């Protein structure tokens, strides 16, 4: 079957890790280990079709940012995620893109992305902000509570489709 | 069969129940428990368990001040004896002295181990987290004055000692080697000439050995504080973790400036010889298991500016395309084959840190800080103890250090390098990026020639050391 | 890799610290802070094998006799540790190995016997009855020095080849 290799970007704090586990990880287990083999590989179904996702999020490596180029190239497709409460991580979108773009070398890399809430703090980017620079880049917007599991699977999946459709 | 002081005046005499106290499915393995739980098993009478006492001096401020802390272990350790047994009155009321039999068995299989064990987190909590006292006067004041009440003869040894500890921690590492450390190499540049120092005229053995040297330090001075929480993720993360950042950046400076050697050499034949050097000190980085400067090469030769470059790479010779392609495969598949081999190699080492970072942020944001039974909240306990599994792993390698000379002035340019001068992160990575396209041009442009920049000669003295002395 | 469980057993003041720490950071602790217990994690490649130590550091001679069978049910093997300029730890000895056979209710419990502080001229310990000790338990005799480093790899070691071949 086919394998989709994801990766997901963005500044630090805003939450990749957590939509990683709850796509992931198995929500009905008291227990969750990172350090465990594979825990990085799902197997999923999407409009019919079955695939392999393996999904790199190298969320806690930030400040390792000459290693970024390198991790972004191991992807096919992107989730470049914000925290809606942090307008700095919005405003850094604009670079993640282009350094996709530069390292993929290509002006039409699949991607999403994704404005997620992290907590009950005081939101500062609107959906409609949001949804114009998503427009202007040509690509999906898609909104998400990775805390409360919404919209975590509509990420990833609207993800895969951008590759299929590639 | 022991009886225990009544849960009315000692309040960690409480009988274990499914809801204070959990464990997971050799001693016994704690899953979660109530904080009076988890500081009667952290001084247990019946079994040692040194594992339990720094992952819980390592992670308990999530559910526990230090403050509340002090106050819970002192009534831990102030356990009242029992009265006189039946057999005791009788003997006492014939004007006899009592065998006690029952309140020695009592001081000797709980009272003593018990105790002993409070001393032994008092000692450990002030020789290795510190810094609750340093950030908090009155604390280490109660801790003075409780280690000044503990009376007995027996005590003592303890008492005088921890008193000891915390004196010679308020007023502020010799070492030994199995073998001598190897003769310092020089090449073009010779000792006291700091001034022509570069990439080239240094020998590469001596910069994979000096960078090592600096990696090692910069790796074994960060504290488990500047992890727990994932606070160098937070906004006061240069304040809470601080050599952590110092390390990364250290390391992400020295990426930058081998991308900036390679591209500002415009000449195809010179950066050949520049690549080929810096694959060089990547073969002995592997050889002195320094992971993170092999990693750092792998970096550097994987980033945009660098991986375009066809024309070098063709010119490189395939012992060294090898190399390259081993390193680079290290990281592939999550870290596979990096994993594995840092699990098998003999150290000193110094581990790729990155790989901890995630595991401790994923730990922390995938697992909840309490359990609910019966509509108790619970600590959730496991969740530390994999925590302190991984900030243990750390630990473990930052305790043998490498059998290397320090060449003060090769060690001074590393530790001043600075690839982006003045500029901007952004600006200075476009400036990398453009150096490349000029350099060697996308398809199907041609490509240009450009004059030589080094006038002395690119030939490598070699990775193999030489021995005279 | 095999993970090996280490005790380190013998009268106060003798070394044992001494000679853990000395194996563990490669320094020499000059200073006297009597122990309680402590743990240690060290790996390295024996004989072309990986494997793990788990080092616990015990009290010693505290006459806490409750607690050191405690120490002992967990270990597979014993570091005897007496000072060759201490009669009365060498004399301690025979206890410590009573004990051991004791609590693990064997005969045949890998072990060695170390005659630390082999740098200091004043021995009150002579090498042959050490050895004719060694002999009768069946074990090996080595003599370290925490201070100067002498036999200390030798020591640990050999304790973990003979649990190796157990
Ligand atoms: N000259 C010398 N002194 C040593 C040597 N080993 C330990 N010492 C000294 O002996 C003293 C006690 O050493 P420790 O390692 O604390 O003794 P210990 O056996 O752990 O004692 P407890 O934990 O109380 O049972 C210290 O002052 C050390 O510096 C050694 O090989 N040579
Ligand atoms: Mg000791």
């Amino acid at each position: 079957m086919t394998e989709y290799k994801l990766v997901v970007v963005g500044a630090g704090g805003v939450g990749k890790s957590a939509l990683t586990i709850q796509l992931i990880q198995n929500h009905f287990v008291d227990e969750y280990d990172p350090t465990i083999e594979d825990s990085y590989r799902k197997q999923v179904v999407i409009d019919g079709e079955t695939c392999l996702l393996d999904i790199l999020d190298t969320g806690g490596q930030e400040e390792y940012s000459a290693m970024r180029d390198q991790y972004m190239r191991t992807g096919e497709g992107f989730l470049c995620v914000f925290a809606i409460n942090n307008t700095k991580s919005f405003e850094d979108i604009h670079q993640y893109r282009e350094q996709i773009k530069r390292v993929k070398d290509s002006d039409d890399v699949p991607m999403v992305l994704v404005g997620n809430k992290c907590d009950l703090a005081a939101r500062t980017v609107e959906s409609r902000q949001a949804q114009d620079l998503a427009r202007s880049y040509g690509i999906p917007y898609i909104e998400t509570s990775a805390k409360t599991r919404q919209g975590v699977e509509d990420a990833f999946y609207t993800l895969v489709r951008e590759i299929r459709q590639h | 069969q022991m009886r225990l002081p009544s849960a009315d005046v000692y309040r960690f005499a409480e009988p274990d129940s499914e809801e204070n106290i959990i464990f997971e499915e050799g001693i016994p393995i704690i899953k979660a428990g109530t904080v009076i739980k988890l500081i009667e098993r952290l001084t247990y009478h019946m079994y040692a368990d040194p594992n339990f006492v720094r992952t819980f001096l390592t992670t308990y401020r999530s559910f526990c001040k230090p403050q509340e802390l002090l106050s819970l272990i002192i009534e831990r350790f102030e356990i009242p004896e029992p009265e006189p047994t039946e057999a005791d009155r009788i003997a006492i009321e014939n004007g006899d002295q009592p065998l006690s039999a029952e309140l020695k068995r009592f001081r000797k299989e709980y009272i003593q181990p018990v105790q002993l064990r409070v001393l032994n987190v008092c000692r450990h909590w002030v020789e290795h987290h510190f810094y609750d006292f340093e950030r908090d006067a009155y604390l280490l004041q109660r801790m003075e004055e409780f280690i000044g009440t503990v009376r007995g003869k027996a005590m003592k040894k303890w008492v005088e000692s921890i008193t000891k500890i915390i004196q010679r921690k308020k007023i502020a590492h010799n070492i030994t080697f199995q073998s001598s450390p190897p003769t310092v190499e020089w090449h073009i540049s010779r000792p006291g000439h700091i001034e022509t120092f570069d990439l080239l005229t240094l020998h590469p053995i001596e910069i994979a050995r000096q960078l090592t040297l600096l990696e090692s330090d910069l790796y074994r001075a960060v504290q488990p504080s500047e992890l727990v929480g994932s606070v160098w993720t937070k906004e006061d993360k240069e304040i809470n973790s601080p050599n952590l950042l110092k390390m990364i950046r250290h390391t992400t400076n020295l990426t930058l400036w081998f991308e900036k050697c390679i591209v500002e050499t415009e000449n195809l034949e010179e950066r050949v010889a520049v690549v080929s050097r810096i694959i060089e000190i990547l073969q002995v980085f592997q050889e002195l298991n320094n992971f993170n400067g092999v990693l750092e090469v792998v970096s550097a030769m994987n980033s945009s500016p660098v991986y375009r470059l066809d024309h070098t790479f063709e010119q490189i010779p395939s012992r060294q395309k090898k190399i390259l392609e081993e390193a680079h495969e290290l990281s592939e598949d999550h870290y596979k084959k990096y994993l594995a081999k840092l699990r098998s190699i003999n150290p000193p080492c110094v581990p790729f840190f990155g790989i901890y970072l995630t595991n401790i942020l994923k730990t922390e944001e995938g697992n909840p800080e309490v359990l609910k039974r019966h509509g108790k909240e619970l600590i959730n306990f496991s969740k530390r103890r994999k925590v302190a599994e991984i900030t243990g792993e750390i630990q473990q390698y930052q305790n043998q250090p490498y059998c290397l000379r320090v060449e003060s002035d090769i060690k001074r340019f590393f530790e001043n390098l600075n690839p982006m001068g003045n500029s901007m992160e952004k600006e200075f990575t476009d400036y990398l990026f453009n150096k490349s396209l000029e350099i060697e041009p996308r398809n199907p442009k041609p490509l240009p020639r450009f004059p030589k920049k080094y006038s002395y000669p690119l030939k490598s003295p070699g990775v193999r050391p030489s021995n005279p002395r």
